[PDB]
Order: C-alpha cells, then structure tokens, then sequence
RNA sequence: AGAGUUAAAUUAUAACUAAGCUGUAAAAAGCCCUAGUUAAAAUAAAAUAACCCACGAAAGUGACUCUAAUAAUCCUGACACACGAUAGCUAGGACCCAAACUGGGAUUAGAUACCCCACUAUGCCUAGCCCUAAACCCAAAUAGUUACAUAACAAAACUA
C-alpha cells in the first residue's frame, strides 16, 4: 500500500513547479460561439478564444495545447479579508495537438 | 524671465489648423497639472485646506485604481454564461 | 582644554607601518588638518581613556 | 577628493582664462586646500542669464577644482571667489566620490495591507 | 590599502611647479561627464559621434 | 513627411522658412486673457508693437468683456490691424488662463492672419507672492 | 522512517527581485542627459515614481540630483535642454493622442 | 542653530503702443502718475518631485551649498529643569504681496456681515518676553498575546 507523501512525489503536479510559462495539452468539453472552455487537467478549466486559423477543428473533445500562466486567477481587494478566486486558470492557445 | 524664449510649453501646428495644436497643448498642460495649480493658486488656500486636499485625493486615487483593478481582473467574465437553465 | 596638534595623525591611521618614510603630502592629508570634528573628538575620546581609564 | 568646486568662469580667452585659473588655485593653496586636478568642460551657453557683479552673462565656461580642504576656510574660499569678478558662479560641495554606492538589491513588491477594520457586517 | 592608493594618488597632485602644466593641460583637454540609459537599463555613451 | 512639434532652434541649421523670413523674425502676438477681460497686441521680432486691441476697445462693456465673442471680435478686429501694417504669420502667446483663450485664437485665425507656433506662457509662481484670501468665508 | 515527507527549505523558485533603471548604478548632477531624461519637455516639471519607476533611493537620489543641477546653473529649469531632446525615451508618459 | 546663494513669479523705475484698466451672478466705487510688451534691484515665499512617509521628544520641518549635530549598554517617574504652532507685547530694521481695524461701493426693511476697491497693526530679520490651541490620532509610557470574547459607533479584543 502506498503512502500519500509518496504519491504526491511522484504527481505531475509536483513535477510542473513554477506555473508560468509551462506548456500543458488540454482538452475541451465545452463549446461556446466563441469561447472555448478546456480543461487542462489541474485544477480549473480555462477561457479561451476561438482563432481565426483553423476554427472549425475546435470542438468537443479536441485537445489542444497551452502556455500556463496562473493556474488559478485569485488576487487581494482593500477591504476584503478573503481572497477573490474567479473560479477559472489563466491560459492562451498555441495550437492544437500537432501530430 | 531669464530664459530663452519660445522653447518652453509650446507646439507648432501642422498643415495649417490651429485648434489641434491647441488641444494638444492642454493635454500637455493637463498631464502636467498646470491647469489645475492656475485654478487653485486664483485664491489662496490654507496648509490645513492643503493637507486636507492632498488626503482627500490620495484616498480617491488609491480607491478608483483599486476599482478599476478589479474592473480589468472581472472583465474576462462579461461572457455570455454557458450554463443558462441548468 | 587638551590641545591636539594639528599633526595628529588621526586615529584609524596611527597602527598601520611605514608611515613616517611617506613624504609630508600624505601625512597632510591623513593629520587633523583636513580631518572633520568627530575624527577630533575620537582622538580626545581616546587620549581621555588612555588618560583616565584602568582597562581600556 | 572632499570637496568639489563647481566654477562658472566669465567667457574670455586663452591667456586671460589661464591666468583667473592661476590666481584661483592660489587662493585656494594660501587657504590650504591639497588639489587633485584640474577638470574643463568647456564653454557652453548658459541656462539661463545670470547677473553678476553688474554684468549680464550668457556664455561661460565650466571648470571643477577638487580639493582635500580643512572644514574651517571654506568660507574664505566661498568670500574670495565671491569677490572675484572674473568669476560668474561658484559653489563648493562635498565630492560624490566620498560616499559610496549603496546597494540597489531590487524593487521590493510591497504587499496591499490587511486587518485595517473590523469584522463587522455592514 | 587606503594609505598604498594615496600614496600613488598624491604624486599627481598640483604643486606650484605643477600649477602651470596642469592649466596647460585642462585647458586643452576637455572631457564630459554626459551618459545617457535606455529601458533595458544600458548605458549609452556619446562620444561615439 | 516627418514633422516635429519643437520649435526650430535658433542655433541650429533646420531650414524652415515662412514667406522668406526665419522663425525668430516673425512677429509676435501677445494674448493676455484674463477673467474678466482679454488684451490682444502684436508686436514686432524686434519687439515694436505693430497693432493693439482689447474687449474694451470692441465697444464691450463690464460683463460683455468677459465673454468669449469680445474676445472673438477683439481677434478679428487686431487680426485687421495687423493685416493692414502687412503681415501674413504670427507666433501667438498666451498669457493666463480665461473663457477668450480659443475665441481669441480662431478670431486671429479668421481675422486675416496666419498662426504657425502657440506658446502658453502664464504666470506660474514657484510658491512666490502669496494671492489673495478665498470667497465665501 | 517516511523519506517522502517534505523538507523545512526555502523556496527553490523565487525569481529574483526587479530592479530599477538605474539600479547599481551611480548618478551625478554633472550628467545633464540622465537627470533631463527623466524631465517633461515642455514645461520642466520632474516626473514622479508612476511615470519613472525606479526605487526609490535612486528617485530620491534623482530628485536631489536636478534640484542640484537647477541651482547650481548646469541645467535649464522652464525646459528641456533641446540639444538633448532626441535621448531615448524611458518614462511611460504619452503625450501625443 | 549659524554663514553663504537664487530659479519661477512680483515690484520700484525707464522706452514704444493704446484709451481705457480693475472689479463680479449682475453692478457701482476706485485707478485714468492707467493697461500691454521689452529691461530690472530690494523684500516675501519656496511649483513639479510628493501616487513619497523620513527626521525631531513635542510643537514643527520638504529651494540649494557648507559647518556643528540628532541623549541614555536604552524601564516607570513630578509641583524641579528645559522647549512649546499661530495670535499678542517693548526697542531697532525691512515692507513685493496678503490683511484684522477703518473708509468707500454693492445687497438688504436694517447689514457697523457674506461680494468688490484701497490702506494700517500684523505676517519677515535681530534681541527679550508671553506659555495659549479641536497642543486631537480626543486612544499614557515600557514589555508582551491572538487565548476568553462582539452594549452601539469608531481605529479589533486584551495581560504585567
Ligand atoms: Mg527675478
Ligand atoms: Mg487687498
Ligand atoms: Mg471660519
Ligand atoms: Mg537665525
Ligand atoms: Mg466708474
Ligand atoms: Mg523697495
Ligand atoms: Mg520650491
Ligand atoms: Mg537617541
Ligand atoms: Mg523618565
Ligand atoms: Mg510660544
Ligand atoms: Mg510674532
Ligand atoms: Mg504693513
Ligand atoms: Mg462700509
Ligand atoms: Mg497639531
Ligand atoms: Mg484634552
Ligand atoms: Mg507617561
Ligand atoms: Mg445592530
Ligand atoms: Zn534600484
């Protein structure tokens, strides 16, 4: 049986670091006119927009590939005694899962 | 005074319009705060006005950067909610 | 009133060798002459020490 | 150095300029000043016009004597050179040299502050 | 250290022999102080024109 | 077509002529709009007043002065003067802050008078004589 | 005897901290161009830390540094000095719309 | 705390031009020894930097340079000692500009007020007093805690 510490040595989580400027694929499961919802797998999904190249191959279930900035948008407001999550990552396209 | 001459807070004009070059000086002026010390030096204000003044406008400008901070972080959600009539 | 000559030769530089073959511009410059209040006033402080003090 | 003289000299020529430089570095060895060296920048036109000793400038030239000088007869360099009228500015400071640099390690990001009010519910 | 570099310092100071030659000199070698920085934080020196 | 909005220095070499003269040698009209009035007087490069007008001298009066169209007549009407002595540019000053400061310009423009340079040269104080007390105690 | 558990270190990852545009750097008041680069061209007015972005030692360090040159004659005061006009721009001030 | 200096204005006073200048929601009074431009001493005050938060015990201090310099191997402590914003007092000097008082002009039933014009003490320096403030950050000093815990509001509650 394996113990927890162990499994979180060996996460990809653990093994990401720093999340800026990591190149992550992802997956999309929703699609919106413009916006494309993708879950990267970490935590959150991302936002992104829909290019202008390539458009039509962007559906559901397409994987694609980001650079990660912020895993989780969250900062501080004067007044606030709790952070403000957006509840979503902070991620841009580069392409789609080029093989 | 003792300067030289027409070097200093002015713009020439281009092709023959005066009125562009007039509002680009008042934006230099404006960036500058000039026009506001020409309105607030018509009269004299007290220090204790003064400091009052400056608290006033420090406390505003901390308040609408912080707003506006949180209008540019909450922009990204303007989109069009994907889950109506869940 | 003590009073300090104006050829001191200042405290931070008096334990260091081979000062009095160093021709008079150099001791000039190193002497009370040019020297500010406190270079002064850390030389009475020291003499009134080594004047008074048992263990310095 | 320890101090530095910052010396706008009256625009005139070669001989005559030398000369006003001669009788200024005596004057500040008959006060005992231990001088470095002499530096030029030439003559350039000023800033702005300066009146001095009944006489409107716009040209001069900028020289800086620096010096090791007892903290006592600064004054009397400062009342010689103001009375010397082959001079138009001068200004002694302490020499930029005397200090050092202290260390710019970078911006330190302040954090925003908390606990400023109470918990209360509004 | 102090006192080795002002021993080498002081041996180009101007004396009343010295006085003549170094106003000679200043007075026929200008130099400037003028430096410019740019974004990137390097400086940039005029006197290449 | 590079233009740059910085006056040609007089100890520089750039060439910019307007109707054969040099920047310094076109005359100079000084505009002094205040609060309540606004004087209007072009002046020569050697600083010889050409021409001179103001609200006042437009046959305004008291609270008439103080608005933007004596300006704009007060313009026109000095523009003409001007025109009349003959001359074609003008490097335009401004002095103090007032309603006239746009009439005053456009009544010199539309008043048969060319303007190629605008200076707004106003009193600023670096904290000097202290004003006067403020109303409404 | 669990050698997965984490160690009491410091943070590998921290990035350094941004520095000024003078930062380890030496300012003078004999340098004309540095001090007016950081001034309005137009009018003279000495730019704040918003617009200059320095720490603010070296904003301090500049300040002192033209009121200086202002005094002591090196530099104009109503202007820029128009030999220098065309330096390199460093502020984020934009003055054309 | 001394000593030295003046950039932006402003002014005494001259030279050209004009018949008007100042004044407000609107007007009158005032000035026409006036107004604009160009030259400029003396005095007073120190834009921007400052979206900075430092120094001093507090009052207070942010134009520049130099000099001297910011106690205590650092607990509390008076009716003792030493300072103490502005306003005010005696003597000498300075007086650009502001201005209590006062005199005019508006407003009002009245206006010895709010608005406008001019001027005095005064605001400045030297020397001596006066020892007062919403001297308030209405939160005493020195060591500490985030345990118990919300009269209300405000700057959270508290131990020695
Ligand atoms: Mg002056
Ligand atoms: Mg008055
Ligand atoms: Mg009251
Ligand atoms: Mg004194
Ligand atoms: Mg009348
Ligand atoms: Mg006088
Ligand atoms: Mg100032
Ligand atoms: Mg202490
Ligand atoms: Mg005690
Ligand atoms: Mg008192
Ligand atoms: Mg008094
Ligand atoms: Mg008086
Ligand atoms: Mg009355
Ligand atoms: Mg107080
Ligand atoms: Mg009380
Ligand atoms: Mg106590
Ligand atoms: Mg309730
Ligand atoms: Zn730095």
């Amino acid at each position: 049986v394996e113990s927890f510490a162990s499994m979180l040595r060996h996460s990809p989580l653990t093994q990401m670091g720093p999340a800026k400027n990591k190149l992550v694929i992802g997956q999309i499961f929703h699609i919106v006119e413009d916006d494309l919802y993708i879950d990267f797998g970490g935590k959150f999904h991302c936002v992104c927009k829909r290019p202008e190249v390539d458009g039509e191959k962007y559906q559901k279930g397409t994987r694609v590939r980001l650079r990660l900035l912020d895993l989780e948008l969250t900062s501080r407001f004067l007044g606030a005694t709790t952070d403000t999550t957006i509840l979503e990552a902070d991620a841009v396209l580069l392409g789609l899962q080029e093989s | 005074a003792n300067h030289l001459k027409f070097i200093a807070r002015t713009v020439m004009v281009q092709e023959g319009n005066v009125e562009g070059a007039y509002r680009t000086l008042n934006r230099i002026l404006t960036m500058d705060g000039l026009i506001e010390d020409i309105k607030r030096r018509r009269y004299y204000e007290k220090p204790c006005r003064r400091r009052q003044r400056e608290s006033y406008e420090t406390c505003r400008r901390i308040y609408n950067m912080e707003m506006a901070r949180k209008i540019n972080f909450l922009m990204r959600k303007n989109r069009a909610d994907p889950w109506q009539g869940c | 009133q003590d009073d300090p000559p104006p050829s001191m030769l200042l405290l931070d530089y008096q334990n260091v060798p081979g000062i009095h073959k160093v021709d008079d511009v150099v001791k000039r410059l190193l002497s009370l002459e040019m020297a500010n209040q406190k270079e002064k006033l850390k030389i009475k402080k020291m003499q009134l020490m080594n004047k008074v003090l048992e263990n310095p | 150095p320890r101090y530095e003289l910052a010396l706008i000299l009256k625009a005139m020529q070669r001989p005559e300029t030398a000369a006003a430089l001669k009788r200024t570095l005596e004057a500040l060895m008959d006060r005992g000043a231990v001088v470095r060296n002499l530096e030029n920048l030439g003559e350039r036109m000023l800033p702005y016009k300066i009146s001095a000793h009944n006489q409107r400038h716009s040209r001069g030239g900028y020289f800086l004597v620096d010096f090791y000088a007892p903290a006592t007869t600064v004054e009397s360099m400062m009342e010689h050179l103001s009375r010397d009228i082959d001079v138009i500015r001068p200004n002694i400071v302490k020499h930029p040299l005397t200090q050092e640099v202290k260390e710019c390690e970078g911006i330190v990001p302040v954090p925003l502050e908390e606990k400023l009010y109470s918990t209360k519910k509004r | 250290q102090e006192v080795l570099q002002l021993q080498e310092e002081a041996k180009t100071f101007i004396t009343r022999e010295n006085l003549e030659a170094r106003v000679e000199e200043a007075l026929d070698s200008p130099k400037s102080y003028n430096w410019a920085i740019t974004r990137e934080g390097l400086v940039v020196r005029p006197q290449q024109k | 077509s590079s233009f740059s909005i910085y006056p040609p220095i007089p100890g520089q070499e750039n060439s910019l002529r307007w109707a054969g003269k040099k920047f310094e040698e076109i005359p100079i009209a000084h505009i002094k709009a205040s609060y309540n009035n606004t004087q209007i007087q072009v002046v020569s490069a050697a600083h010889q007043p050409l021409a001179h007008a103001s609200c006042g001298t437009e046959g305004f009066r008291n609270a008439k002065k103080g608005t933007g169209i004596a300006a704009q007549t007060a313009g026109i009407a000095a523009a003409a003067k001007a025109t009349g002595k003959g001359v074609t540019h003008v490097r335009v000053v401004v002095k103090g802050l007032g309603p006239g400061r746009l009439s005053a310009i456009k009544g010199l423009t539309m008043g048969g008078l060319e303007v190629i340079s605008i200076t707004d040269n106003t009193p600023i104080p670096h904290n000097g004589c202290r004003p006067r007390k403020a109303r409404r105690l | 005897s669990n050698e997965d558990l984490p160690v009491p270190m410091e943070n590998p990852y921290k990035e350094p901290l941004k520095k000024c545009i003078l930062c380890e750097k030496h300012v003078d008041y004999k340098n004309v161009q540095l001090l007016s680069q950081f001034i309005s061209p137009f009018t003279g007015c000495i730019y704040g830390r918003h617009i200059t972005g320095l720490c603010g030692k070296k904003q301090k360090e500049i300040t002192k540094a033209i009121k200086r040159a202002q005094i002591l004659g090196f530099m104009p005061v109503t202007y820029k000095d128009p030999a220098y006009l065309k330096d390199p721009k460093v502020c984020n001030i934009k003055y054309r719309e």
